[PDB]
């Protein structure tokens, strides 16, 4: 009955659950707002999907994120991955596939790591 | 380029279940291929396919004795008649029962048809081709008579020579004689006395003796002689004689009455032909291992045409010369892969039968069948040179054939035994990479050395698609570890850059200008990556665009069937602007690589005898025992070799048993043509060649208001401004007008026209003169055109080289035709004449 | 007539006329129901649904006014000669005319009904009965009823037979009299008078299932059932109002259905022509009424455009079903239930059509290459507010795209009894439609039931959303329709300006639906989510490109790059898609006022129809008009393209349809219609054109004659070394015919018997092959050498099979020792002549190759032809130096230009 | 796993490639194609020591040189090269 | 259980390798027992991920 989408985000050892529901427009990380949770210089890494997609896409959703593990940098990268993948999955399920494809195209044109986490394996020059 | 693809000829299969036919001239051979009818012109090597398509497989072909009208019957009796000179569909009409016999009258006014027990003689409809002031009627067929004086299947119908009587041969062991209208001294008599049912009843030339050939292998003569007690005569039997084919029953016989000879094809594949009225065995031989299904004879009488249904196996036999005219074989398994030749004249396909064969695009015949693989053949590939073909297969060997000598100069194996399922080859032709499902390493051999260079590794799963870059610097592998690899092999450092994806990689393809690559995953999405800076630049989510399904034995809705929602194979255009994508589904998608939209979607088959060709099956075919196309009906067969089920339980990939009732629709390989303007796709029905339609569609380039064909010919003939007339014709884009002005300007003003011609119309002009060299008999004129064009616009084409690559390729193969066809003969003639003149 | 379009069939038309149907029982299981198109008859089967069995050909020259259906044949009487038209009576069988009836010379009356019995067929015209004998189909006599007044002679009602009465017809007059006429001797035998003579005219009469009881129905209201030999009234029923006279009556011959339990017989249905409700009587006690089936068809209104009435009632023989046919293009069959007692029946079969003329037409886009093609589904929006999907393949699989439970709403309102009407319960009349089945989900489009026109997207993306968008007459919403489900879609898009819709369009990808108001505003909606995406213009200078007048004709590029939108007042504007800003305008403002546009995908051409009676074709890529067409003498009603793009067809208000060749910029044909055409639609492949006329309900299908026979019509109206043509295959296997026959020999030989048949029978034309063309090749060559020209010998040798060519090239010889008798020297001189004339280079080289290959010994040992070889070598060396330099230059430079970096 | 590879030899003739082609009315090759004799000049004739003359030797170049005309220095060098190959094996 | 497994591979949740398998008699060899797994859009796969609380809706 309720519109709800749960999306994970991943870095070295920092993981993020983001549940996106129908709402008024808030984004909370660990119960505190997104403008509070980061080091003061990496908030520009957090605001990257919102500024790519515009605020009109985030006008309708409410995203709640939990993070665990990692350091400050790994947790910031996990939060921005959870934000971007979360709004793309909500627009996949509950509005049109053309809007899903437009959001995916804008995010992939900026940075692919907002959608697909690339782990660093060990394969040096063999 | 213009993505306006109609359906050109089917190819890759030469015969399927159905009747064979000759033209009344004797040259064209009409053969049914699934639900279409190919015409093989045999006097000049050509072939085409009629534009219709039946919903089920062809049951019957008939042809009006004038030659013009063809009438094709599907299963369940849906008939399409069409005009063979102007290849257009004329009438659709449904006989409500499955047609099991059909014969047109030699006068041309009637045709008789046997629906299982019934015998209906119909009138032949009046057509717009034959009347001056006439049109399509609504219901054109007028029934003349119906006869149900019969007890079982009508297996044959044969008219007289004066077209007043006909004979119906049966399955209730009795041939009958019928009339068209009520004659004076006639009763519709029966001809009883057989043992296993008549195959065919035939008249003689002077219609006194009529012959009956039955299924057990016995042919009887029938004459109108008096009863042995002597107005009082009876159609009785004068002599009987038997084909002594030992352990077989004859499946189809024919009888040429003008020359008096009878041919019979038997269940063990050995046919025999006999000069009938004294029954001297002319000869006999074994054309097929399986059986012979349908025999027809030439109108002249000098050619025979046999068709076996279980394989492709169509062959025409010239009996007095004792030699084949053609002996052709389609694939009897799933066509696994295909590639065009880099010239573009011939394509080569590799199926799971174990054979690979090289079909010619014109004339539709296979020209060589390489048969050294002992298991199913997967991917085949060419080099840039086009003379060498490398084929991988499941018997563990990547073989390497040379097509100027037709022998595998190399065979490669892995030391531990693998079964290769995918392969790529460097465009230099010196390195072969191949990958399998058993080991996750990816093997590399050298062509000029023969031994194994390396086993590259770094994949956590079996490697599914390999592609060498067309410049020659980068191998790309794609594997079920959700990963792809940019292998750089040829540099001094051998490196591997991974591309992490979301699901298992199914296909990898390059752009021709090698900066881009498209990889198709198992989600159903295409991702366009860059190879220099390895970042995804584009993407299509294409599940809905290809999802067309619901096979029989499928308890999901066609929208919920996963497995037919991915792209198994993708190929760029030779332009590089449009992908073409095909999977295990009914639809072929044609995407744009820049604007990321689906330009055009195609449907491979309308054929309802295949399994997955409509996404909403109807509830009429669902009984209370499952669907109606699922009950095992082998036990209702007259022949033991048809009744025996030698099938293995749970064998998806081929078994020699191969029940194969209602096979699935899947596009296992697609390829664009290197000359442009065509692609083709290996379906299960055949090998469909789609091509652009430019002659049946008006499409100007950049037109003004005062530019008509009348104005173009006016500035040609009156004003004599040849460059203006030619630019106006290329601007109108009508091929007849372009040909008219092109032939009309003179060969001394060619140079002035080319010197002042525009560079926006240069590539269209190069393509046009390439087509005119390959088709028209004005060879020195077109070569002066090509010479003036390249001598004037030399540095522009060499500067571009990517925008004009297809135009240069088709010009190159046009001058390759003229270089190999006439000047070798001219040189050999002048050297032979010089020697014979020097004694 | 025309030179391109030939008439095929009026489709979408089952019963439009006042001519009642006729039912014949086939066997014990089928009934044939035969109705009148107006120029033909349609026979449907009842057990097989009501799918069309036969339609009648050829089309009769006038309107059919009477019909009957005997054993197999259908008799059809046509033509009212009181106004011009020719008349006749024709006998059809299986939809083809098998016989004609000889009408009398002095027959100047329409022919109201036909009646076949005994061996006699009987035609009641107006005041006159013409009777033929059926076994020979010959004229017998003519019955003339007589009257004292002018009016009372008129034979309204008709004549019917009683079943056990030998050779007697029962005619009804305009006076109340029913006159019995013995049709053998042509004699008036009895007359029976109306009871209570205020009731004036016999409206109908029908035989009961009782013997010698006839049911006469008078215009003053009473139904009587009377013994017709006792002349005594059995029942008298006040069955009609004086304004609503009983017109059709029919009795149930089943044996049950009355008496408030259903196990007693005696039921009669009746209908008046001014109502649309049938009435059932139980005749048992006094003849009470038992039920009224209300609004079985549309009730006819003189003020409304929708037609209506009931033309005929027929109980079928011995069965519960009742077949009724109305004037509102509809045929229904109802059935009485058995186990619960139903006084009124329930509907089991129905076919229908438009109850009004057809307003707009649209052939559906092609299922990508499937069995539908472009030419199966037509989509017709009528003036009776319904959108029908017609099928040209089978006429039984065409069904109305339903707007919801309209008949359930009209029965739960008081719309079936007697406020608005059932047509007014629907969406308004359709102005235009545009559809794209790239995302039509078939039957399972959105599973479950959805709301209709409302004013969850994972399942929509999996299966498929709406397909058709539809602009209606004066409503501000542009409705949407599922196509594959055949129902109304779940969205209804408002304009944004508030003004009513003027045009609507759908994207090629099937996602976006663009509405364009009559006030100027253009809006774009996503059809999957039903949401407003982009407005044109958004909010040249960006933000200001808005139209000032109505928007007719928007259309989207198939690449989703531009949308080109056309104003009423003046200009055409190309907008960017994803931005919503104006890119480029073209202004024909002070001189035109554009009333429509059509677009051709695959050609990039747009055709605008302006108000100066002209059509301007513009290339959308170069943005300049390329073809203007000036032919119309009225306003352009509807115009369309050809799928090749080569023609544009325009139907104007002057009732002339004009075809323009677009490459030649000329007229081709212009044919005059009987009524002005209101809508045109060409199929997406080239066979069918469809025109919806003015006045006629149901569209007219024309075929395209140019696809089948070539027409030469272009009539502008107002009211060097060459090769040969010889096949490459032929001469290239002449050059190689030893190894080709060696590969064509089988591996194992044929198992010929020991007693082999010597002297096989001769096949081919006279002992040789049938490919050698019939009328001595040495005689040809030597008479060609006696003359100067070898063209006869060369044109003979060209048209040979390769085996016969190798034979006639191996069978040359020196012979007698003269220069005029040897074939080798003349063959060399013939090839020398062809090298001089520069005609057949490839064939000359192939012929010389095989000639030198099989004759080198004689030409080496002989000196009489080494001079000819020297002259041949001179010409050959010149020509091969020139041609080899040419082809080597082109080959080497092309191979360099393909890869210049080594 | 397919099978262990076991040696199989195929005897090709000196016929043209249009004898390996399938049965059809005319060849798909042109007029230049159809003279390629399906075995290379190296299989028609290869000069080697087993097919040389008695007095002569053949070199690695495929050229007949006789032992009588060969000098002492070239004899010594050819003995050293054959001994070098023997030491390599 | 084998009964539930035959029901699931008749409803078509199981692929072997890359191809979905609808036949419940497909003989799985020793090196394809490493490649039998669920299909792409499987509700059974969503059930397993929803149990393990790793339900990624992307």
């Amino acid at each position: 009955s309720v519109q709800a989408v749960q999306v994970f985000g991943k870095k070295k050892n920092a993981t993020a659950v983001a549940r996106c529901v129908q709402g008024k427009g808030l984004i909370k990380v660990n119960g505190k707002p997104l403008k509070l949770f980061a080091p003061e210089i990496l908030r520009a890494k957090l605001y990257e999907p919102i500024l790519i997609l515009g605020t009109d896409k985030f006008a309708d959703v409410d995203i709640r994120i939990r993070v665990a593990g990692g350091g400050h940098t790994s947790q910031v990268y996990a939060v921005r991955q959870a934000i971007a993948k979360s709004i793309v999955a909500y627009y996949a399920k509950y509005v049109d596939e053309h809007s899903k494809n437009l959001l995916k195209q804008e995010l992939i044109q900026f940075d692919r790591s907002l959608l697909v986490a690339d782990p660093r394996r060990c394969e040096p020059k063999k | 380029m213009k993505t306006n693809f109609k359906f050109s000829n089917l190819l890759g299969t030469v015969y399927c279940r159905g009747n064979l036919l000759f033209s009344p001239d004797g040259t064209h051979l009409f053969s049914p291929v699934g639900n279409r009818v190919t015409v093989f012109n045999l006097v000049e090597n050509k072939s085409y396919t009629f534009p219709f398509a039946h919903r089920k497989n062809i049951s019957r072909i008939g042809l009006t004795p004038q030659g013009n009208l063809l009438l094709s019957i599907d299963e369940d009796g849906q008939a399409i008649l069409t005009n063979v000179p102007r290849r257009v569909v004329l009438y659709h009409f449904s006989f409500k029962s499955p047609v099991t016999a059909l014969a047109f009258s030699p006068s041309g006014r009637h045709f008789v048809v046997g629906l299982k027990r019934k015998i209906e003689v119909w009138h032949v409809p009046s057509t717009p081709d034959t009347n001056e002031d006439g049109d399509l009627e609504f219901a054109p067929f007028v029934r003349h008579h119906t006869h149900m004086q019969h007890f079982d299947d009508v297996r044959h119908l044969e008219w007289s020579s004066d077209s007043r009587f006909f004979l119906s041969a049966s399955k209730d062991l009795t041939a009958r004689i019928w009339s068209l209208d009520t004659e004076e001294g006639f009763v519709p008599t029966v001809l009883s006395g057989h043992r296993q049912g008549v195959v065919g009843a035939y008249f003689s030339k002077d219609q006194e003796t009529i012959y009956t050939v039955s299924k057990d292998g016995a042919v009887f003569e029938w004459k109108y002689v008096a009863k042995p007690g002597h107005e009082d005569m009876q159609w009785r039997i004068v002599n009987k004689h038997f084909f002594m084919q030992n352990a077989a029953t004859l499946r189809c016989a024919a009888y040429h009455a003008e020359s008096n000879l009878l041919v019979a094809g038997f269940s063990n594949g050995i046919f025999g032909l006999y000069e009938m009225p004294d029954f001297n065995l002319i000869h006999t031989l074994s054309i097929s291992q399986n059986e012979i299904d349908f025999v027809t004879i030439n109108k002249s009488g000098e050619w025979l045409a046999f068709g076996a249904s279980k394989l492709g196996q169509l062959l025409v036999w010239e009996w007095q010369s004792e030699s084949y005219i053609l002996k052709q074989q389609g694939h009897f398994d799933a066509m696994n892969s295909l590639v065009y030749s880099p010239d573009g004249q011939r394509i080569v396909t590799a199926a799971d039968d174990g054979k690979i064969k090289v079909w010619d695009v014109e004339s539709g015949f296979c020209i060589v069948t390489f048969t050294e693989h002992t298991s199913g053949v997967t991917a085949c590939e060419f080099a840039k040179k086009g003379s060498v073909l490398f084929t991988a297969s499941l018997d563990g060997s990547v073989r390497a054939w040379d097509l100027i000598r037709y022998r595998n100069f190399r065979t490669f194996t892995a030391p531990e035994r693998l079964s290769f399922t995918c392969m790529a080859v460097d465009p230099s032709g010196e390195v072969i990479a191949a990958g399998s499902i058993d080991s996750f390493d990816i093997h590399i051999w050298s062509v000029q050395t023969g031994q194994l260079l390396d086993r590259l590794s770094g994949h956590e799963g079996p490697v599914s698609s390999l592609a060498f870059a067309p410049d020659g610097s980068v191998l790309v592998s794609g594997s079920w570890d959700r990963t792809a690899r940019i292998w750089s092999i040829f540099s001094r450092t051998q490196t591997s850059e991974p591309l992490q994806l979301q699901s298992d990689v199914l296909d990898v393809a390059f752009r021709p200008d090698s900066k881009q690559i498209a990889i198709s995953t198992l989600d159903g999405q295409l991702t366009f990556w860059s190879v220099s800076e390895a970042q995804q630049v584009s993407g299509v989510d294409g599940r809905r665009d290809v999802s067309g399904g619901r096979r029989i034995t499928d308890r999901r809705t066609a929208a919920n069937v996963a497995g037919t929602k991915n792209f198994n194979t993708i190929r760029y255009s030779m332009d590089g602007t449009c992908l073409l994508a095909g999977g295990n589904s009914k639809y072929i998608c044609l995407y744009s690589t820049t604007t990321m939209v689906l330009l055009k979607k195609f449907t491979v088959s309308v054929n309802l005898s295949l399994s997955g060709t409509q996404e909403f099956l109807n509830s009429k075919l669902m009984t209370e025992a499952g669907p109606v196309g699922l009950l095992d009906d082998q036990g209702e067969a007259s022949d033991l070799e048809d009744r025996i089920d030698r099938s293995l339980p749970g064998s998806k990939r081929g078994d020699p048993g191969a029940r194969k009732k209602f096979p699935e629709v899947r596009v296992s390989g697609v390829a664009f043509s290197p000359t442009g303007n065509s692609f083709c796709a290996a379906s299960t029905e055949g090998l469909l060649v789609y091509s652009l339609d430019n002659t049946v569609q008006f499409d100007p380039f950049d037109l003004n208001m005062e530019i008509t064909p009348a104005s173009t010919l006016a500035v040609l003939e009156k004003e004599k401004d040849y460059l203006k007339a030619l630019v106006m014709a290329f601007r109108l884009n009508e091929a007849g007008l372009i040909t008219r002005v092109y032939q009309a300007i003179p060969y001394t003003d060619i140079g002035l026209v080319v010197e002042q011609f525009p560079t926006v119309y240069v590539p269209r002009l190069l393509r046009f003169v390439a087509a005119q060299t390959e088709q028209s008999p004005h060879m020195e004129f077109c070569l002066l055109w090509i010479r003036a064009l390249i001598d004037k616009h030399g540095p522009w084409l060499a500067a571009n080289r990517g925008k004009v690559d297809v135009e240069l390729r088709v010009v190159a193969r046009a001058v390759a035709k003229m270089r190999d066809e006439i000047r070798r003969l001219a040189d050999e003639n002048v050297y032979m004449v010089d020697y014979l003149l020097n004694q | 007539g025309s030179a391109i379009f030939a008439p095929y069939r009026t489709i979408g038309l089952i019963s439009p006329t006042g001519v009642p149907f006729t039912s014949i029982p086939l066997g014990k299981t089928t009934f044939q129901i035969t109705t009148s198109v107006g120029r033909a008859l349609q026979t449907y089967d009842l057990k097989r649904g009501l799918n069309l069995v036969f339609v009648t050909r050829p089309q009769t020259p006038s309107d059919i006014t009477a019909t009957h259906a005997w054993k197999e044949r259908v008799y059809a009487a046509f033509g009212d000669p009181r106004n011009g038209e020719p008349q006749g009576l024709w006998v059809f069988q299986r939809g083809k005319k098998v016989a004609e009836l000889p009408l009398p010379s002095d027959l100047d009356q329409p022919i109201k009904q036909i009646l076949i019995f005994g061996g006699w067929i009987v035609a009641c015209a107006l005041t006159r009965i013409e009777v033929w004998k059926a076994a020979t189909l010959e004229h017998y006599t003519t019955i003339f009823p007589a009257a004292s007044k002018k009016g009372d002679n008129e034979l309204t009602g008709g004549a019917i037979n009683m079943p056990t009465f030998l050779n007697k017809i029962f005619v009804g007059r305009k006076d109340g009299w029913v006159e019995i006429w013995n049709v053998s001797t042509g004699k008036l035998i009895y007359t029976l008078l109306p009871p209570s003579p205020d009731c004036g005219a016999v409206t109908c009469l029908q035989p009961t299932p009782a013997l010698s009881l006839l049911a006469i129905a008078y215009s003053g209201g009473p139904l009587v059932i009377q013994n017709v030999l006792t002349d005594k009234t059995v029942l008298l029923l006040e069955a009609g109002t004086d304004d609503a006279p009983v017109t059709s009556i029919s009795f149930r011959t089943d044996g049950l259905g009355a008496g408030q339990d259903g196990r007693k017989d005696g039921v009669m249905a009746t209908a008046t022509s001014v109502s649309g409700d049938v009435t059932f009587w139980d005749l048992n006690k006094g003849g009470r009424i038992m039920g009224v089936l209300r609004s079985a068809h549309n009730p006819p209104s003189r003020h409304n455009i929708v037609r209506g009435g009931i033309s005929k009632i027929e109980f079928l023989a011995g069965q519960p079903v009742i077949v009724t046919s109305g004037l509102d293009n509809s045929l229904k069959t109802w059935i009485f239930d058995e186990s619960p007692f139903s006084p009124v029946p329930r509907i089991l079969h129905q076919r229908s059509g438009h109850a009004a003329p057809v307003r707009c037409l649209h052939f559906l886009p092609s299922d990508f290459d499937g069995a539908e093609g472009g030419n199966k589904w037509l989509l017709s929006g009528g003036k009776d507010r319904s959108l029908w999907g017609w099928s040209l393949r089978r006429d039984g699989q065409s069904a109305e795209l339903s707007q919801g439970a309209i008949r359930k709403k009209a029965r739960k309102m008081g719309l079936l009894a007697g406020t608005t009407t059932l047509e007014d319960l629907k969406a308004p009349e359709i102005t235009c439609i545009a559809s794209s089945l790239n995302r039509d989900g078939g039957m399972g489009a959105i599973p479950g039931k959805q709301m209709i026109w409302d004013k969850n997207a994972e399942l929509s993306g999996n299966t498929g959303w709406e397909s058709v968008v539809t602009a209606h007459k004066d409503d501000p919403y542009a409705r949407t329709w599922f196509w594959g489900r055949r129902r109304a879609g779940r969205w209804a898009f408002k304009t944004g300006d508030g003004e009513p819709v003027s045009t609507v369009a759908i994207s090629s990808c099937g996602t976006f639906a663009l509405v364009g108001s009559t006030g100027g505003s253009i809006d774009m909606f996503n059809l999957q989510s039903g949401r407003h995406r982009q407005r044109f213009p958004s909010r040249f200078a960006p933000g200001t490109g808005r139209h000032t007048n109505a928007v007719t004709g928007i259309v989207v590029d198939p690449l989703n790059r531009h949308v080109v939108s056309c104003s009423l007042d003046g200009k055409v504007k190309f907008w960017d898609f994803i931005t919503g800003n104006l890119v480029d305008e073209i202004d024909w403002a002070p001189m035109t006022k554009i009333i429509g546009c059509r677009y051709h995908p695959g050609n990039d051409l747009i055709a605008f129809a302006c108000d100066d009676r002209s059509i301007r074709v513009v290339d959308i890529e170069t943005k300049n008009t390329i073809r203007e067409f000036w032919g119309c003498r009225g306003d352009i009603n509807d115009f369309c393209f050809s799928p090749d793009g080569r023609w544009i067809v325009a139907a104007s208000q002057d009732s002339i349809i004009r075809v323009w060749d677009l490459p030649t910029a000329h007229l081709i044909d212009a044919f005059r219609l009987e009524q002005p055409c209101t809508a045109l639609a060409f199929s997406h492949t080239g066979e069918y054109l469809a025109g919806a006329m003015e006045g006629s309900l149901g569209v007219q299908i024309w075929t395209n004659r140019t696809l089948f026979r070539h027409v030469p019509t272009r009539q502008i109206s107002e009211s060097m070394m060459t090769l040969s043509l010889v096949p490459r295959s032929r001469w290239q296997t002449l050059l190689h015919i030893d190894i080709i026959k060696a590969r064509n020999k089988p591996k194992e030989p044929p198992k010929a018997p020991e007693k082999a048949p010597f002297f096989l029978p001769p096949v081919g034309q006279n002992g040789i092959s049938s490919l050698i063309p019939q009328e001595t090749f040495t005689s040809k060559l030597l008479v060609g050498g006696a003359k100067g020209d070898y063209t006869d010998f060369i044109e003979h040798l060209k048209a040979l099979p390769p085996a016969a060519a190798d034979l006639e090239l191996r069978s040359l010889s020196i012979g007698n020792g003269d220069e005029a008798t040897n074939e080798l020297l003349h063959f060399i001189r013939a090839l020398t002549s062809r090298l001089v004339a520069r005609r057949d280079y490839e064939l000359t080289q192939a012929w010389m190759t095989v000639f030198l290959r099989l004759h080198f010994d004689l030409i080496m040992e002989n000196e009489e032809l080494l001079q000819a070889l020297g002259e041949w070598r001179e010409h050959q060396a010149r020509e091969r130096d020139r041609l080899s330099e040419l082809v080597g230059y082109c080959g080497g430079v092309v191979s360099f230009l393909r890869s210049p970096r080594t | 796993k397919p099978k262990p590879p076991a040696p199989t030899l195929t005897v090709v003739s000196d016929v043209a490639t249009v004898a390996m082609e399938d049965a059809q009315p005319a060849t798909a090759q042109g007029v230049a194609g159809g003279e390629t004799s399906m075995i290379a000049p190296q299989e028609v004739y290869a000069p080697s020591k087993d097919t040389a003359e008695k007095g002569e030797v053949v070199t690695k170049a495929g050229i007949p040189i006789a032992k009588q005309e060969m000098s002492r220095e070239e004899k010594l060098r050819r003995r050293r090269r054959e001994k070098e190959r023997i030491r390599k094996a | 259980t084998v009964q539930a497994a035959t029901k699931l591979i008749e409803q078509g949740h199981v692929r072997v390798g890359v191809e979905e398998v609808r036949d419940p008699a497909f003989l799985v060899t020793r090196n394809m027992e490493d490649f039998v797994t669920w299909t792409v859009g499987s509700k059974i796969k969503q059930n397993i991920m929803k149990y393990r609380d790793k339900l990624d809706d992307f």
